[PDB]
């Protein structure tokens, strides 16, 4: 309700023209050989899908458009402190 | 063991630079030593013995000193003198936490001189 | 002491103390020895080495400050309860502990010095652990001063 300017800080694929293979060219920091936290310089997966082969339609399977890495729930907070180098996308 | 100590900084700004340590830093497994001590699982064990000090020790008790000295010089003077002795290092020892109440001196005189403080 | 003898080494190599985890908050309860721990930093200034500040101790180990090792120190004191033997059970009432300590500190003492009967045998010959107990190896992560 008070910002007069909007900024985005995200690691989602497809933002800032960042893909899953161009990282080496994108980030000078990881130009050196990775030999380092697992999150250092680290998606897009198929179209939205609904699969339901069971007779009962009350419960059915859903495949989301994007990945849901709930295991690494501390990515953003650790990424902000610049503990490790990695992708960064900012748009105003 | 992993390589020599390294500093890598290819960026123009030298304020922030990359550091590669000499040894590995497996912070993910932070419970290695405690679980290793209980001998839950077999593994490497390295023990080496080093000698630092020799000869016997002597220990004095301040409580017995209070009891014995208060008989012939009163109670106020002995308590005041022992408090002064106990606050030699510039910080009180009683106020210190129990788990970390350890400190040494440099050539003190014990027992200290008890003033003849009139009541 | 019989003669001055301070700590010769510059870094304590002890791994019985769990190290802080990745998270900022410590999952394990606080350990005192962390006060003498060298932190690893992923971002470093130009020409930063442990020899400049942290001495010869290898990073990831514990570094002992200069004031804790003096050639010129001669006496130690401690007003603590942690060295007491098995007969100082905490669950017992304070009155019982006070009475037992008062009774024990008369038989054992001569004048104001402790007889060798009470001190641990490691400290001096003839000990039987009548007043003080031994020092364990797990008793290093919360009481670094005593072991040092
Ligand atoms: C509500 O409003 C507040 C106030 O505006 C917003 O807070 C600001 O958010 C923006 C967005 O992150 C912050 O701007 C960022 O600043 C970073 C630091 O830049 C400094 O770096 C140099 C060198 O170290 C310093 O000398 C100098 O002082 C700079 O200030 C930038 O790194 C960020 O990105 C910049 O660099 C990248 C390249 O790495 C470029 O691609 C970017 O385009 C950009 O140039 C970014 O600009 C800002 O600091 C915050 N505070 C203020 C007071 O503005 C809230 O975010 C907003 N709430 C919302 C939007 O929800
Ligand atoms: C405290 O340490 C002393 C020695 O430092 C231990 O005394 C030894 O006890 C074992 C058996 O318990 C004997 O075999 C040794 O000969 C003893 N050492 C001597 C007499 O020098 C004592 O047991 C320890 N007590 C505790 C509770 O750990
Ligand atoms: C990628 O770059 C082109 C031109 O450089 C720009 O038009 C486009 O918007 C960029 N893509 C994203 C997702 O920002
Ligand atoms: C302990 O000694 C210090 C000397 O550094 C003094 O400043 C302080 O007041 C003393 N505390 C007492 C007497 O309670
Ligand atoms: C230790 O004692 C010696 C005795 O001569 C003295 O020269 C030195 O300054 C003392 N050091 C400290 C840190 O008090
Ligand atoms: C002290 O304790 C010993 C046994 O520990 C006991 O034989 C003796 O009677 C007690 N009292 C004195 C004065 O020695």
């Amino acid at each position: 309700l008070l910002n007069k300017t909007y900024y985005t800080f995200s690691l989602w694929e497809g933002d800032c023209n960042i893909t899953r293979y161009n990282v080496n060219e994108t980030v000078p920091e990881c130009k050196d050989f990775p030999h380092d936290h697992p999150y250092s310089c680290r998606y897009r997966e198929g179209k939205e899908e609904v699969k339901c082969l069971t007779s009962d339609h009350t419960r059915c399977l859903y495949y989301p458009e994007y990945s849901n890495p709930e295991a690494l729930f501390d990515f953003g907070f650790l990424s902000y402190m610049r503990n490790f180098p990695g992708p960064q996308c900012i748009e105003s | 063991r992993e390589g020599k100590e390294e500093v890598k900084c290819l960026t123009s700004d030298h304020t922030r630079c990359l550091y590669y340590p000499e040894y590995s830093n497996p912070e993910a497994l932070f419970d290695f030593g405690f679980l290793s001590y209980m001998r839950n699982f077999p593994g490497p064990q390295c023990i080496e013995s080093t000698s630092i000090r020799q000869q016997d020790y002597e220990v004095y008790s301040i409580y017995q000193e209070c009891k014995l000295a208060s008989k012939t010089y009163g109670i106020d003077s002995v308590l005041f003198s022992l408090k002064n002795f106990l606050n030699y290092t510039g910080k009180p020892v009683n106020e210190m936490p129990n788990a970390r109440a350890f400190v040494g001196l440099i050539d003190p005189k014990f027992p200290p001189t008890y003033p003849n403080i009139t009541r | 002491y019989k003669t001055p003898q301070p700590w010769p080494n510059e870094g304590l190599i002890a791994d019985q103390c769990p190290l802080p985890g990745l998270a900022d908050v410590s999952f394990y309860p606080y350990q005192a020895i962390w006060d003498y721990y060298a932190k690893i930093e992923n971002i470093r200034p130009a020409n930063w080495t442990s020899s400049k500040l942290y001495g010869k101790a290898r990073m990831g180990s514990y570094y002992i400050p200069k004031r804790l090792r003096n050639i010129n120190n001669t006496h130690i004191l401690f007003c603590s309860d942690v060295l007491y033997s098995k007969w100082y059970n905490l669950q017992n009432s304070i009155l019982q502990n006070e009475n037992e300590l008062t009774k024990r500190l008369s038989n054992l003492t001569i004048g104001n010095k402790l007889k060798n009967r009470a001190l641990p045998y490691e400290w001096a010959k003839g000990g039987l652990n009548r007043l003080f107990r031994n020092i364990s190896v797990l008793d290093v992560c919360s009481r670094p001063e005593m072991v040092l």
